[PDB]
């Protein structure tokens, strides 16, 4: 009859709300069937899992309720706690996890959580395009498998919608030296910053930006929730446009929430037959329980419309979903409340955007740089390919009608032979296209960079170095 | 220095002591000192492991952990994360959590096992396909984890491929238990291959169902990974025969042969991490006491598993520790419900096959289907001209039906060797024009005895002798 | 044809510029290519004389890309180019030299 | 003579996604002979 | 080719019979509360498309 629920937690003031929550729950629903039983925090890292699981498995206990960090930073990660439980599978809510090593399914059994993880910044990014009406996104995300996931979640919301990221970059922890991939960023014509790391790449990245023209006029930086706090807000320039979650940080309230679930999960615990007796001693018993895919099954197909926060559903990963975010603008190094989506509506605030640049309106992320570079396949009836004079120019000629035959600058290799060094030497090239292509400059701005062939062939599939790959040439 | 070999309950702990010595003692003399501590024991429960390993690593200062288990469980391989992230000591791995691999974190633990892995998987799953001649697919996939990076990995290798494979659109089942809309999603299916990625259980739901809605005829295909096999000994009833799996089974590897293998990578790790340094580095003293910072200044061998070679084979392990040269044994459910081995993968990442295609047979007991008619052709150059195949990792180049030709080795021995021939004929294009009409397939089978046929004492020989018996 | 590819993938040349002058030297006793660059060649050219009748008639194009939005600026600057007679006058001036 | 060829095909509606399904199509139908063949169908003259 | 149902209340053997239609165009003679059934099963075996 007795059913012990477990926590981790370091201040006595969260195991007397936890208390005082059980029975609550149990004054709320006959027979008292909940015990509360916690333990504390440890500096160590092995002792303190063998002393969590220990004092857990010794105790039978069907729920828990853990923390991510037990210090206001750290990187004390619920992982071994979790480990220890998944021996038997036992299913874990976590209270305040967010790294994405919890999301997959397939190393973790038993292990969800009471908050979104940061994939639903991915999804954001969605809502705050359809509202700006933007098409192109820059992606500036470090590599980890939080990085991965982002990545793999936003390209299959995103093929959906005939829309192709143009670039994506890495960044590579512990990196100081990365102006390559930002002047790649800026050799770019759409302007859309999408950056999702950590607070040190962060830092890394805003150090470069403050010399580099990167927030001047014309870009918008949107960033996620690690990027709004730490040096991070004192590295940031103004107009960055920041997310947050409401209700997000109370303990005592996900306390409450995950206390007020649990209590409908252990009345419907004994609705169904074949209930096995949880384990007492933890050594002598290897068996896995019955039941086990059946609690997460009832978890999802139950359905919660109480709670601090309100409505709670379970997805398919576990975690909340349609959670409510929150827009904080940074203007003038201060956190400013402007857009508040509840996952299909839109409710933005009546103060005013400011954006990174000086002007108010909303940026365009359509740059023409104007600079088409053209490369022409070295053909005699269509393009007569001869070399230019040493004064600096290419001499002049004229048809039978005497009009003046027009020309361009090109540049292009000498040689064109292999295993030859193939300097670029400007050449002078002129042809059919070469009519054309003033004609296009003449009815629209245009600017030709004439190049070359690299080797001499226009190029098909190539077949080569390995077993099987598609290049074309 | 010393290595410590951890196993399952087995024969007694001084033949395996012994075998474990075997290993210097029949090469790679080197002066440092192995001492193996093996134990034995039923239990497997994580504070006894936890206690276990630090008594390992406090006594004789171990410097290697290799586990062996036959338990089913697959957390094994996940208990170890913490040793792995805090000792600094290398992680090895016969059965167990070890036989399959699918946890990725970050590059800080030690973990390489020996099982084949996740993505590489699919590399195999698609040579069986081109080596037996069908570039048709199905992709059949579910919302169980770890089967969205499959879809992409595919979806890249088809985009990257010149075969020119049709690939024709998948179908992703969402769940099970519907009943309703499961044969709507399945009634697209117009292929004759279909993949499965799911667990046990819905493998054979979904096979139970497909039982009742017709999809087990016997001339559909169904790939099945390493997953649902498992075990190879539960045989449901409720899978077809002729099911072709791809798995990792130590039908001819022994646990002993393994426990070597890994002694002789280990040993040479060590040597590999001598000639760059000049000692070896030691773990934590106490297990209780944390008196420092856990950093890795001493250089492990994270980045040292790429150059390991042992008894001239090169098993090396890439940066997420899958290993290059796994072993991807090839199994087929046969009509008296046992697994058989029919290909291999381990010689330069090539697998060959005992081209064993008839295997449905007694399914429903009833549609007899004999649409394989063979097909016997005679070599007429003017005609149907043969030759050999320009290497290209392809079969056929445009349309030409595979032509599998029995080769003889030599003037004494008698064995029709299975090698196929590119072949263009006038008569192969009259048999393609006329497959589109009957619509059947026909699998061509080439002769050699004779040409044209006599009567030599009422014998017949050549084509219409093989066709008249 | 597969028949060819037994000629083909040995004695094929790099360039259109070279495969000239070995056409020249007779050493190739053929040579397959588009039929405006042949043309041009035997007006230029006094010793080089076209044969038979066009094969796979497909006509040039400009390449671009799938994201690229000049595809109407070019496209409407093609017809006006095809209309206005532009085309016309760049063949007077780039064809019947002779 | 030809002048000003603008040579015409098959129309269709604007933001119709079927466009990159029959142009490919089409194109292909002209590579592998299909013009050809069907060119002596209807394209029959004196000359 | 023409299939011949035998009788309703199989829901083994109506789907394996009903697997081979290809065309577009489907007869049905049987009674009312049969006609029904059929269709019934029809809607959860996706042959009631448009
Ligand atoms: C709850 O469990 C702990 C540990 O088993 C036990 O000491 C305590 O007495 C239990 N609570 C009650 C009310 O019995
Ligand atoms: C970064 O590297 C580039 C070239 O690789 C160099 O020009 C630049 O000065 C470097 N910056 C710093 C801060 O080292
Ligand atoms: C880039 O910023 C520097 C100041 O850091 C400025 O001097 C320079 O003109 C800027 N370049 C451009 C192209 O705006
Ligand atoms: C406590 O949690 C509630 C959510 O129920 C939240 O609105 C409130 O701001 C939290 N209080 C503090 C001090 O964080
Ligand atoms: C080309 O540039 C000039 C000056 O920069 C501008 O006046 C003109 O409008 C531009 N052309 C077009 C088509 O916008
Ligand atoms: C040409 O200019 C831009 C660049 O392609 C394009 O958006 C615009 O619509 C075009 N002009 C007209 C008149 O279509």
């Amino acid at each position: 009859k007795i059913v012990n629920i477990g926590a981790v937690l370091s201040t006595r003031k969260h195991e007397q709300m936890f208390r005082e929550a059980v029975n609550q729950a149990n004054k709320r629903h006959w027979k008292i069937q909940l015990n509360a039983t916690s333990v504390t925090h440890k500096p160590n890292a092995i002792q303190m899992a063998l002393s969590v699981c220990e004092d857990l498995i010794s105790s039978q206990v069907y729920a828990i309720l853990v923390s991510h960090p037990p210090t206001p930073n750290d990187h004390f990660t619920p992982t071994p706690v979790s480990y220890t439980a998944g021996f038997y599978r036992i299913p874990v809510l976590g209270l305040t996890t967010r790294m994405s090593i919890y999301s997959d399914k397939s190393i973790h059994l038993s292990f969800l959580r009471t908050v979104p993880p940061y994939s639903h910044q991915s999804s954001v990014w969605f809502e705050m395009m359809r509202v700006y009406s933007w098409n192109h996104i820059i992606l500036l995300v470090s590599d980890d498998h939080e990085g991965r996931a982002a990545q793999k979640r936003l390209e299959t919301l995103l093929e959906e919608r005939e829309s192709k990221a143009e670039k994506v970059l890495q960044f590579d922890p512990g990196t100081k030296n990365v102006t390559a991939l930002l002047m790649e960023a800026k050799e770019l014509e759409a302007r859309v910053i999408i950056l999702s790391a950590s607070e040190d790449d962060a830092a890394t990245v805003y150090r470069a930006a403050a010399m580099l023209n990167m927030t001047g006029s014309g870009y918008v930086w949107l960033v996620g929730e690690r990027e709004i706090s730490g040096n991070a807000l004192r590295y940031a320039p103004d107009g960055i446009l920041g997310l947050q979650l409401i209700n997000g940080k109370n303990e005592s309230a996900h306390i409450s929430d995950a206390v007020g679930v649990v209590a409908q999960a252990v009345h419907e615990l004994l609705e169904k037959e074949n209930i096995t007796d949880p384990p007492r001693g933890c050594v002598g018993n290897t068996n896995i329980w019955k039941t086990g895919p059946l609690f997460k099954r009832v978890l999802m197909s139950s359905k919660y419309a109480d709670g601090v926060t309100g409505r709670v559903e379970f997805n398919e990963d576990g975690d909340r979903k349609f959670a409510n975010y929150s827009i904080m603008n940074l203007q003038n190094r201060k956190l400013v409340q402007v857009g508040i989506y509840n996952g299909t509506h839109v409710i933005p605030n009546d103060r005013k955007i400011i954006w990174p640049g000086g002007e108010t309106e909303k940026p365009r992320g359509y740059q023409m740089s104007t600079r088409l570079k053209i490369v022409t396949i070295h053909q005699e009836p269509f393009v007569y390919v001869k070399p230019t004079l040493s004064d600096g120019t290419c001499k002049e000629e004229f048809t039978v009608n005497g009009d003046p035959v027009k020309k361009v600058i090109c540049t292009g290799p000498n040689d064109t032979s292999p295993g030859s060094p193939r300097h670029t030497v400007p050449q002078c090239c002129y042809g059919f296209c070469i009519d054309l292509l003033i004609k296009l400059a003449r009815t629209m701005n245009f600017t030709y960079e004439v190049h070359l062939v690299a080797d001499g062939k226009f190029g098909t599939q190539e077949r080569v170095n390995n077993s099987n790959k598609k290049e074309w040439n | 220095l010393n290595i410590a070999v951890m196993l399952g309950h087995s024969h007694d702990v001084t033949e395996r002591e012994l075998r474990t010595l075997w290993g210097p003692e029949q090469a790679a003399g080197l002066p440092l000192d192995v001492n193996v501590v093996a134990l034995l024991m039923n239990r497997t429960d994580p504070k006894s492991l936890i206690t276990h390993v630090c008594d390992l690593m406090s006594g004789a200062r171990i410097h290697g952990l290799v586990f062996g288990d036959d338990t089913d469980q697959e957390a094994v391989a996940q208990m170890l994360d913490f040793i792995s992230s805090h000792t600094f000591v290398p992680i090895l791995g016969i059965h167990g959590g070890a036989s399959m691999i699918m946890a990725d974190k970050d590059p800080t633990s030690t973990f390489f096992q020996f099982g084949a892995s996740i993505q590489q998987q699919a590399t195999v799953m698609l040579k069986i396909m081109q080596d037996y001649d069908w570039h048709v697919f199905s992709l059949v996939t579910t919302i169980f984890p770890g089967y969205r990076e499959f879809i992409s990995f595919v979806k890249t290798t088809v985009d990257n491929s010149f075969v020119g494979w049709d690939m024709q659109n998948v179908i992703t089942l969402d769940t099970s238990f519907e009943d309703a809309k499961t044969q709507v999603q399945l009634k697209k299916i117009h292929s004759s291959v279909i993949l499965l990625y799911c667990s046990k259980d819905e493998a054979v739901l979904i096979l139970s169902e497909a039982r009742s809605l017709g999809l087990t005829g016997y001339d559909f295909f169904w790939i099945v990974p390493s997953l649902v096999s498992g075990n190879t000994e539960l045989i449901p009833k409720e899978f077809p025969s002729g099911l072709i799996s791809v798995s990792y089974d130590d039908w001819d590897y022994s646990l002993e042969a393994r426990v070597r293998d890994g002694i002789g990578i280990l040993t040479t790790a060590a040597s590999s991490m001598l000639e760059k340094f000049s000692y070896i580095p030691e773990a934590k003293a106490s297990c209780y006491g944390q008196m420092e910072r856990p950093e890795v200044p001493m250089h492990t061998l994270h980045p040292f598993m790429v150059n390991v070679t042992w008894d001239g084979k090169d098993l090396s392990f890439t940066e997420e520790g899958y290993q290059v040269h796994p072993r991807l044994v090839v199994i087929v459910l046969n009509k008296d419900r046992e697994w058989e081995k029919v290909g291999k993968w381990e010689n330069h990442t090539l697998s060959l096959r005992h081209a064993v295609w008839p295997r449905y047979k007694s399914f429903s007991d009833c549609e007899p289907d004999d649409n394989h008619l063979s097909i016997v052709t005679l070599e007429e150059a003017p005609f149907v001209i043969v030759e050999d195949i320009d290497p290209l990792t392809e079969t056929c180049v445009r349309n030409t039906v595979p032509c599998r030709k029995f080769v003889k080795i030599n003037n004494s021995t008698n064995e029709g060797m299975n090698v196929k021939k590119c072949c263009k004929g006038f008569c192969i294009d009259i048999l393609k024009k006329l497959s589109r009409t009957v619509k059947f397939t026909y699998d061509l089978y080439l002769v050699t005895n004779g040409k044209h046929g006599k009567k030599v004492n009422n014998v017949w020989n050549g084509m219409i002798g093989e066709v008249v018996y | 044809l597969s028949t060819m590819y037994r000629h083909m993938e040995k004695h094929n040349y790099e360039s259109a510029a070279e495969a000239i002058q070995a056409v020249r030297d007779n050493k190739l006793h053929a040579f397959i290519w588009d039929s405006a660059v042949l043309e041009f060649e035997a007006s230029q050219k006094c010793d080089l004389v076209t044969t038979g009748e066009l094969f796979f008639r497909s006509g040039f194009g400009i390449g671009m890309r799938k994201d690229s939005p000049w595809k109407q600026n070019v496209s409407l600057s093609i017809l006006k180019s095809h209309e206005n007679g532009f085309m016309e006058d760049l063949d007077k001036t780039w064809v019947r030299y002779q | 003579y030809i002048f000003a060829t603008t040579g015409y095909g098959i129309a269709l509606q604007k933001g119709s996604p079927w466009k990159r399904q029959i142009d490919l199509a089409l194109l292909q139908f002209v590579g592998d002979g299909e013009m050809e063949e069907l060119e002596t169908c209807w394209l029959t003259g004196i000359c």
